């Protein structure tokens, strides 16, 4: 590895500087060389993981969706070259995922025994294979959703018997796998019941929280209303 | 193609 | 070259594709690529060209500023992190530019006989001499200044004589060697007097213009009213 | 840091 020869703690600094410089290329690079330190993540440096590879796969899946759409144009061939450049960009993106997923089973989730980091890193392994099955048509395309339903599935039954109904990482989970539900599994009456009860249980325990803690859930909040509003 | 919100950045 | 297998047409054709899909790390790519087949660009080639480099150089120079103004108030050590990142930054940013000239320099430049191309690729060279300027601090600062000077004055003078006033190269010119002139030069008074003399040259040849024409010539000008407003 | 308008995309 590349960040072999650096420090720990000089890594997860440099993360924290290339998230000020908006460079998540590196911020990601930085955060990889960190886990390959081998020890467990704290809260803070698993959101700095978090948020670095979101970015990257984030630029790949905007890039993705754009060639697609030409893509089907150019097929509703002006040769080769719309093709190849969409496959260029989905071998990158499905790297970035495969990197992820390779952190994650080595050995992130294996090590992580408290709520928080293990729905964390299930979360995560649910939203690559997400990401992956976004782009995914061949022989794989069903082993990747159900590796994406998995994950989520475990991370939700961990949410359920150990974190609050408010918890972010709970509600960001749940989130996330009625996204899953509405556009990768076609299940859209799934999508909305779980945005539904999950924003009525989170609303029905706001009471029990602080002001700092009451903005936290209420902007993850906002997200599974919004949904519900686009969906019904 | 409508992205529906999912959890932190916003970045695609 | 890793686009030496790449037709020439086909590396255009994704240079477009990278651009919609605002890759521009893989648009500047293509372009190296296209450029590297030894003919000359299409004007639409050359923008291509400059708006990919423009948009690596961009996000490098932006991520720059960040680290140097954490590194200043950081030595206003806590460790060479700030500094060891900064320079690695600094040091990508250096090879692009290094990159671009190469191209200006291996054979761009020297081929260019019309003076549409010939200004456009110095004040490129101009453009890249002070990207390397803004960071330069060693006993090199003052030789690339020079160098900046050199491009931007060649291209001003052939400029002068073969283009109209209005000419939208002619006036992207005069506002990136003002810009030069204001801060890598120390001369804002040399600044000053160059935005304002070509900002009212173009004004008393606007009448000759199309509608189209008259839109191009006005956008550049509204720039060198913008830095005269500032610097004023 | 102010950066001045210069020729084409306002990519920094
Ligand atoms: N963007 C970041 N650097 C961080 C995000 C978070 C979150 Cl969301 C929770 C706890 C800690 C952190 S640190
Ligand atoms: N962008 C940053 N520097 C940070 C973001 C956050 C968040 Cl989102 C939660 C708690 C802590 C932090 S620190
Ligand atoms: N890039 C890909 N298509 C995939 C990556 C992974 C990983 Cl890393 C583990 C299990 C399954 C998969 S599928
Ligand atoms: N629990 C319900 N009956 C519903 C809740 C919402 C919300 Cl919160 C937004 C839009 C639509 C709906 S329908
Ligand atoms: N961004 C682009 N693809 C292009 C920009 C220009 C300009 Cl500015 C002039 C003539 C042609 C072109 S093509
Ligand atoms: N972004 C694009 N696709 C284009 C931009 C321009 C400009 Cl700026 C001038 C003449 C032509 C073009 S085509
Ligand atoms: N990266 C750099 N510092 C420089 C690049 C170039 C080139 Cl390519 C030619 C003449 C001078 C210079 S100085
Ligand atoms: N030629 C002049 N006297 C000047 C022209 C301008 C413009 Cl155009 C903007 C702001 C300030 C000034 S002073
Ligand atoms: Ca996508
Ligand atoms: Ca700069
Ligand atoms: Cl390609
Ligand atoms: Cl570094
Ligand atoms: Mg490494
Ligand atoms: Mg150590
Ligand atoms: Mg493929
Ligand atoms: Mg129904
Ligand atoms: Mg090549
Ligand atoms: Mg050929
Ligand atoms: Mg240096
Ligand atoms: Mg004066």
């Amino acid at each position: 590895g590349a960040m072999g020869s650096m420090e720990r703690a000089s890594l997860i600094q440099k993360a924290k500087l290339a998230e000020q410089a908006e460079r998540y290329e590196d911020m990601a690079a930085f955060m990889k060389g960190a886990v390959e330190k081998g020890e467990e993540l704290s809260c803070e440096e698993r959101n700095l993981l978090s948020v670095a590879y979101k970015n990257v796969v984030g630029g790949q899946r905007a890039a993705w969706r754009v060639l697609s759409s030409i893509e089907q144009k150019s097929n509703e061939e002006k040769g080769p070259e719309v093709r190849e450049y969409r496959e260029k960009v989905e071998t990158e993106l499905q790297g970035v995922c495969d990197t992820v997923l390779g952190l994650l089973d080595s050995h992130l989730i294996k090590e992580a025994g408290d709520a928080e980091s293990r729905v964390f890193y299930l979360k995560m392994k649910g939203d690559y294979y997400r990401y992956l099955a976004e782009v995914a048509t061949g022989d794989d395309k069903k082993r990747i959703i159900d590796s994406a339903r998995s994950a989520y599935q475990e991370a939700m039954d961990i949410s359920k018997k150990e974190m609050p109904p408010t918890n972010p990482i709970r509600l960001g989970l749940a989130l996330n796998f009625s996204v899953f539900h509405y556009e990768i599994a076609n299940s859209p009456e799934e999508a909305i019941s779980l945005a539904k009860t999950t924003f009525d249980e989170a609303m029905a325990d706001l009471h029990t929280l602080s002001e700092d803690s009451y903005k936290d859930s209420t902007l993850i909040m906002q997200l599974l209303r919004d949904n519900l509003t686009l969906w019904t | 193609k409508l992205m529906f919100k999912t959890e932190g950045p916003d970045s695609d």
